[PDB]
Order: structure tokens, then C-alpha cells, then sequence
């Protein structure tokens, strides 16, 4: 299956002293890996998951470099912004851009990623072919048309098809046995009377990772009605955790059965209310 | 645009200095570094947003200043004779691999005693008649011997317009003494040219001396920067 | 390793 | 981190200038070249990333190895406006540049039919005041230097009348003797 | 520019929930722009002290995440609740704990 690597960054400017809030996060297969803050009380990227630990100290030091020159490029992005869209000094606003590439298990690079967000709302964006810009309103064209000039496209495009690719790479081979780690989910399902009617609630709970499917059935047919669904939430503890509910016949409880699918399993879990 | 101020200083030891950095490209970054005998770009101090600054590479005996965004300043509190050099401003936008905008230089020399500081005598030499008849060209050869510190731009004016073509000035100041420097030049025109009296030949040597920053006594002429030029009108001779 | 922006916005 | 040698060249007008520089660090991945021409500041010149070999610009073309961490930078048809300082230089990511101490060029004309002179000029302005000027003269003679106190003589300087075909190298001494003719002192 | 969400809030506790038994009180606010966001958690209306906030996160829509966490011991008698406010809603919101849910 594929694999991907992403960076997350936001700054979000403040309108008294203080310089920007930088953050940005590193994913490797939707696991956080990295983290930089820059109002920690030592501002650093530091390593999220057990594997990092295979960088040495120049790793950090010079990622620490980088973020440092990020946080400058942002400040100054946000305030070229604030004057194209004519917006006023004591304001809070955020700038958010999403970097990565996806690669195949033959180590290809299949998509790369290079996008920005401002309030909110797409700003610009490297299109699929790595060349070109989609700039969504009026100041992202002052951006695309600066970006063109300078040819920022071929740097980008450098990054996504070199450093980004062969990094990942890296750190699948050094986290392999942490990124395959899981955590079974425990199930069962509740009973709550609602007129006639109960609510079945179908519980995941203890999970890793956080992609989990829960789907109710009557009968041998699948349910969408009457149905309700959380998103799926941290224990705090490192797992998950879910329910799926639905609305059904006071009397009847026990034809409906919840199913759970999760990678950790050796096959999904079929379940009934059992009072 | 980038644009540094002075174009030269003469300072003596112990003295104060401020070179100055104007740029006009809404740049974020700014930059001081220096050249010696114009080898090497050595950052002394920068900054990366108006009203800070952050230390180079070498920035012992040097400050900075950012008081705007336009504006960096590199200030020499006790200049010393190791601090003899050329300087450059750059500028930059914020980011990766953007490039750098340089000013133009700013040359420095630091003197233990600045009644050293003298400009050139400057001698236009004409052409050999053995020169024009054997050739049919006509050498002119302009002199500046005398100078101190070598602070020197040499041109050629013809007819009042600057010229390059037929041109070879010495690339180094040739050390007569201590405190005496030489430059020569020659401009080759044809004899045709030479001879024709409308023609207006002027080597035009400027020195870099002292400014008015620099108070002077009474006494003797002050050894500022100035042009001095030396001329010759085309002969039907 | 981490991305790294060049002209700014 | 940024070996650039030699200090300076000469090449000659037409021939392909080499200039080379090596780095020690190996994730150096932006090569940017400043030209610098004298009495101005640097500017770029060619920049190419580490995914690249070569980049080319008109008369110039840099080449990247990755393997010998090494550059250089080839000007085809050197040409006396070509002689200048050139600067290679080095980073990684978003890291401050770092220079090498810079290669001056010089590019000059080896002349093609010398026909050496030697004049005495004067000052008119003077009331004896003269020089020596040594014209026309083969571009690969070494010009004599001063084995005496109070003459001087100059290096080779080399001139192109561009009104036509005019190259000539030239050299001038001149003393503060009142005894020193021009043919013993270029001799 | 500029797209506001509003904030998506669970409030739930980290292990089965027992009267008298230590547990975790989770505040769970997902899907929220901007990122300024103030959040409370309430025992009988009244604001808990020593309460952790897990570092800030965003999704592939933009849009925030983030958990806050306090140590609590449910009672038959005591209520809780996770209090929000943003910019998206006029007023803040209250999500009562429900050990159902």
C-alpha cells in the first residue's frame, strides 16, 4: 500500500507584541512524528514518535535552523497579506500550509503537495504537475504571479521528488515495527430507552490506530437510517475510542448487530445487545 | 536598488565609523559583510526584520543597527588597522535561497595619523611624434603619483563623454613608499584622431580622501575627496 | 525533514 | 566548507574558462555563482539545485557532481567583459549562504601580430618631466621589473581599440634619475 | 479571506465510568477556525483548576483539533461539563457530560 509524508505548519499572528505563533508537525503515515512550537520554553523540533530517535543531535540542531527561517517567512507572509487584503493592525489572522508527498511501496512518488490556507480558506496551491499555480482570489494572484518570477515551483518540485521522498523512505525503514504496532478495539453494545423505542450503541473502545469502521445491520442488510455516529476521539492515554448508535423497536433489540472493523483484528467483531 | 554610503573612509585608529545601507526592495533581510584584497564575502552582523539585528560570522569590533526597514547601519566604535577593507551591504527576502541584492562597496582605510592623507598630482603625458608616424596611433598616458591612502577611480573623458574602448589602467596602485601611491593609464586614439584640434583628451583621477566629517586646522589645504583632472587638446602638429 | 518556503507571499 | 582555487587566472580571449570549487558538506543541495566586477558588488551569476547537472545561460554553464563534491562554472567564448570575480557558493534548505574566497579572472587577447616599440613621452605641463612606454609587444614576454632604486615599470596592460582590430599590450617606466633612456630600461 | 467552522465538542471519560472510581474527564473539540479557542471544564458550574490541554492540531480541511483533560472521581451528585468559545458561535457553548455518550 502507499505511504506519505506531510508537514503541517501554521502561524497565527497576534496583535500586540508578540511575534507569530509558528507550529508545524510532521506526519509519517498519519502518526505524528516531529513537532516544533515556538512558544515552548526551548524552541525546538523535537521527536513524537520512538523511531526519531535514530537522528543524531545535528538532525535537530538543523531543523531547528529551518523551522527558525520559516517562522520569518511566515511573519513576513502574514504582513504582505494584511496589506493585500487591507486589513488592520490589532487583528489575529492565520496563514497554514500543507507539504508532503504520497509514495508507492516501489518507492515512486505518486502525488506531491504543496498548499497554503489564509482564514481559513484556500489561498494557493502547486498544482499536480509540480510546475504550476492555482491561486484562488485576488492576493493569492500577487503571490502566484511573484512565485512565477522567481521560479519557486522548480524549488518546491525539488524538495517533493528529492528530500521529501527519500526522507520518508528513511523513516518507514527506521519506524517499520512502531508503524505497524496496533491496538485491538474492545466492543460491546448498550441499551437505551428512548415511545416504543430503544437506542442500540455499538462501543469501540481502547484502539489503535484511529481508523476504525463501525456499521449496524438488520437482518443481513446494512442500516444508514435512524443512525448516529461519533467521531472518533482520543482515550488521552494514546487510544481511541467510537460509537455507533441506532433507533430501533422496543422488542426487536436483539436482530440488529454491530460489526467493527479495525486492521488490529484478526477478522471484524459481529456483536448484539447481550443484557 | 541597494545603495551603500560612503563610498569611501578614511579614519584613524581609535576613531568612530558608520557606514550606511539604503535599500529600496522591501526586503526583510539585510546583511554586512566584508572582502579583503577582494577575496571573500564574510558576514559580519545581520538582521532579519526592521529594528534588530543578530550576529555573524565575524562580528568582533563591529556593531549594527536597523533602525527601519530601509536602513542598516555597520558602526565601527575604535576602528583599528585590521578593519582596513571593503565592505557590502545586501539584502534579501525572508526565506530559502533568495537571492542576494548587494550594494556597491564601501572602501575603508584606518591610518595611525590622517596628515598622511594626500591627493595625487596628476600628469597627462602626449604622444611620441615616432609613436604616429610608425603607427598611425597616438598613446596618451595619464599619471597620478603622490597619493595617499589608494582610494582611486581613474576614467578617460573624450570629448567630454567617458570612454572604455582604447583604454588599459593599471588594476593596482604601484607603492612608490609608505605613505606615496602611483596608478598610470593609457588611452590609444589614432593619429588621425590625435591630430585633429577639435578633439578633447582628459584623464580624470578621483580621490577619496577626507570629508566633512573630518575637521581640519587652519594651516593647509584639506586633503578631501575631489577630482583632479589632467587635459590635452588634439594638435595638427 | 521538514519544508522549506523561498519567496515570500 | 567552500574551496574555491586559484586565487586568480588568465585565460585567453575565445578559450573556455574552467573555474571549479568543492564543499565538505554533502547535503549542500543550492549552488548559486556571483559574478563581481571591480568597483561593484556581487550579482548572481547562475544558481543550480543538487537534482540537476548542469544549468546553462547563454555563455555560461555550471555543472554539479555530487559524488566529488564539486562544481564548476564554463564560460564558452571568454571575452575581455567577462573578467571579473566569480564567487561560488553553497547551501542547504533555508540556510545563510556560504561564499568561497572567489577566483578573479582576467581575460586578455594573446596578440596576434606584435610589432614592439619603446617611446618616450613628455609632460608638457613639466619642465623636464618624462616616461617611457613599452607598445606592441608579444603577449607572452615577461615584462622586466625595476633592479634599481627611484624607477618604476608596470605590468602588462592590455588595450583593444574596438574602432577596429587594435589590441596592443603595453608597460610604462619612468624614474626620478635625470640620466635613464627608454631603450636600457626595457632591455 | 476567511472561512469560520464552528467547534465540535465531546465530553467523555477515558475509562468506563464508576461512582467513586479515579478516572479522566476528556473534552474533545474538533473542527474549529480560527484556531483561538478558549475551553473549560466545570464541576457544578464552577471552573476546575488543574486542567491539561494536549497540543493543538489541524486536519486536511484546515480546520483545529485539540483535547483538553482533567483528573476527576464521578459522584451521583456532581455535575460536569466542557465550556467553549469561539468567534463562530454568538455566545459560548456548554456540553454537559452524559456517561452514555
Amino acid at each position: 500500500g502507499p505511504h506519505s509524508m506531510r508537514y503541517f505548519e501554521t502561524a497565527v499572528s497576534r496583535p500586540g507584541l508578540e511575534e507569530p505563533r509558528y507550529i508545524s508537525v510532521g506526519y509519517v503515515d498519519n502518526k505524528e512524528f516531529v513537532r516544533f512550537d515556538s512558544d515552548a520554553e526551548n524552541p525546538r523540533y523535537e521527536p513524537r514518535a520512538p523511531w526519531m530517535e535514530q537522528e543524531g543531535p545535528e538532525y535537530w540542531e538543523r531543523e531547528t535552523q529551518k523551522a527558525k527561517g520559516q517562522e520569518q517567512w511566515f511573519r513576513v507572509s502574514l504582513r504582505n497579506l494584511l496589506g493585500y487584503y487591507n486589513q488592520s493592525a490589532g487583528g489575529s489572522h492565520t496563514l497554514q500550509q500543507m507539504s508532503g508527498c504520497d509514495l508507492g511501496s516501489d518507492w515512486r512518488l505518486l502525488r506531491g503537495y504543496l498548499q497554503f490556507a489564509y482564514e481559513g480558506r484556500d489561498y494557493i496551491a502547486l498544482n499536480e504537475d509540480l510546475k504550476t499555480w492555482t491561486a484562488a482570489d485576488m492576493a493569492a494572484q500577487i503571490t502566484r504571479r511573484k512565485w512565477e518570477q522567481s521560479g519557486a515551483a522548480e524549488h518546491y518540485k525539488a524538495y517533493l521528488e528529492g528530500e521529501c521522498v527519500e526522507w520518508l523512505h528513511r523513516y518507514l525503514k527506521n519506524g517499520n515495527a512502531t508503524l505497524l504496532r496496533t491496538d485491538s478495539p474492545k466492543a460491546h453494545v448498550t441499551h437505551h430507552p428512548r415511545k416504543g423505542e430503544v437506542t442500540l450503541r455499538c462501543w469501540a473502545l481502547g484502539f489503535y490506530p484511529a481508523d476504525i469502521t463501525l456499521t449496524w445491520q438488520l437482518n443481513g442488510e446494512e442500516l444508514t437510517q435512524d443512525m448516529e455516529l461519533v467521531e472518533t476521539r482520543p482515550a488521552g492515554d494514546g487510544t481511541f475510542q467510537k460509537w455507533a448508535s441506532v433507533v430501533v423497536p422496543l422488542g426487536k433489540e436483539q436482530n440488529y448487530t454491530c460489526r467493527v472493523y479495525h486492521e488490529g483484528l484478526p477478522e471484524p467483531l459481529t456483536l448484539r445487545w447481550e443484557p | 536598488a541597494v545603495t551603500q554610503s560612503p563610498r569611501s573612509k578614511v579614519a584613524v585608529t581609535g576613531g568612530k565609523v558608520t557606514l550606511s545601507c539604503h535599500q529600496t526592495n522591501n526586503h526583510d533581510y539585510m546583511y554586512w559583510y566584508r572582502q579583503d584584497t577582494g577575496h571573500g564575502l564574510r558576514l559580519i552582523h545581520y538582521s532579519y526584520v526592521a529594528d534588530s539585528t543578530e550576529k555573524g560570522d565575524i562580528p568582533d569590533g563591529y556593531k549594527a543597527s536597523r533602525p527601519s526597514q530601509e536602513n542598516f547601519s555597520l558602526i565601527l566604535e575604535l576602528a583599528s588597522l585590521s578593519q582596513t577593507a571593503v565592505y557590502f551591504c545586501a539584502s534579501s527576502d525572508a526565506g530559502g535561497r533568495n537571492t542576494l541584492y548587494f550594494g556597491a562597496g564601501t572602501r575603508l582605510s584606518v591610518l595611525e595619523d590622517l596628515r598622511n592623507v594626500t591627493p595625487p598630482k596628476v600628469s597627462l603625458f602626449e604622444p611620441s611624434k615616432a609613436e604616429i608616424a610608425n603607427k598611425q596611433k597616438a598613446t596618451l598616458v595619464c599619471l597620478a603619483r603622490g597619493f595617499f591612502p589608494d582610494h582611486v577611480e581613474l576614467s578617460w573623458w573624450v570629448n567630454g563623454k567617458e570612454v572604455h574602448s582604447g583604454v588599459c589602467t593599471d588594476p593596482q596602485a604601484y607603492k612608490e613608499s609608505n605613505y606615496s601611491y602611483s596608478l598610470s593609464s593609457r588611452l590609444r586614439v589614432s593619429a588621425t584622431f590625435w591630430h585633429n584640434p577639435r578633439n578633447h583628451f582628459r584623464c580624470q583621477v578621483q580621490f577619496h580622501g577626507l570629508s566633512e566629517e573630518d575637521k581640519w586646522p587652519e594651516g593647509s589645504p584639506k586633503p578631501v575627496t575631489q577630482n583632479i583632472s589632467a587635459e590635452a587638446w588634439g594638435r595638427a602638429d | 525533514k521538514a519544508p522549506f518556503n523561498f519567496a515570500t507571499m | 566548507q567552500v574551496r574555491q582555487s586559484p586565487q586568480s587566472l588568465t585565460v585567453w580571449e575565445g578559450g573556455t574558462t574552467v573555474l571549479t570549487c568543492s564543499y565538505e558538506d554533502s547535503t549542500f543541495n543550492y549552488f548559486p555563482w556571483y559574478q563581481q566586477f571591480p568597483g561593484e558588488g556581487p550579482a548572481l551569476l547562475i544558481s543550480i539545485l543538487s537534482v540537476s547537472d548542469k544549468k546553462e545561460d547563454g555563455r555560461f554553464t555550471t555543472f554539479f557532481n555530487k559524488r566529488e563534491k564539486k562544481l564548476s562554472l564554463h564560460i564558452i567564448d571568454s571575452q575581455p567583459g567577462d573578467s571579473a570575480t566569480y564567487f561560488c557558493a553553497a547551501l542547504y534548505g533555508n540556510e545563510k549562504i556560504t561564499f568561497g574566497a572567489g577566483t578573479k579572472l582576467t581575460i586578455k587577447p594573446n596578440i596576434q601580430n606584435p610589432e614592439p616599440a619603446v617611446y618616450q613621452l613628455k609632460d608638457p605641463r613639466s619642465q623636464d618631466s618624462t616616461l617611457c612606454l613599452f607598445t606592441d609587444f608579444d603577449s607572452q614576454i615577461n615584462v622586466p621589473k625595476t633592479m634599481e632604486s627611484g624607477t618604476f615599470i608596470t605590468d602588462k596592460c592590455v588595450l583593444d581599440m574596438k574602432a577596429m582590430d587594435s589590441k596592443s599590450n603595453g608597460a610604462i617606466a619612468w624614474s626620478n634619475q635625470t640620466s635613464f633612456t627608454c631603450q636600457d630600461i626595457f632591455k | 479571506m476567511g472561512i469560520q467552522k464552528t467547534p465540535q465538542i465531546q465530553v467523555y471519560s477515558r475509562h468506563p465510568p464508576e461512582n467513586g472510581k479515579p478516572n479522566i474527564l476528556n473534552c474533545y473539540v474538533t473542527q474549529f477556525h480560527p484556531p483561538h479557542i478558549e475551553i473549560q471544564m466545570l464541576k457544578n458550574g464552577k471552573k476546575i483548576p488543574k486542567v491539561e490541554m494536549s497540543d493543538m492540531s489541524f486536519s486536511k480541511d484546515w480546520s483545529f483539533y485539540i483535547l483538553a483533560h482533567t483528573e476527576f472521581t464521578p459522584t451521583e451528585t456532581d455535575t460536569y461539563a466542557c465550556r467553549v468559545k469561539h468567534d463562530s458561535m454568538a455566545e459560548p457553548k456548554t456540553v454537559y457530560w452524559d456517561r452514555d455518550m
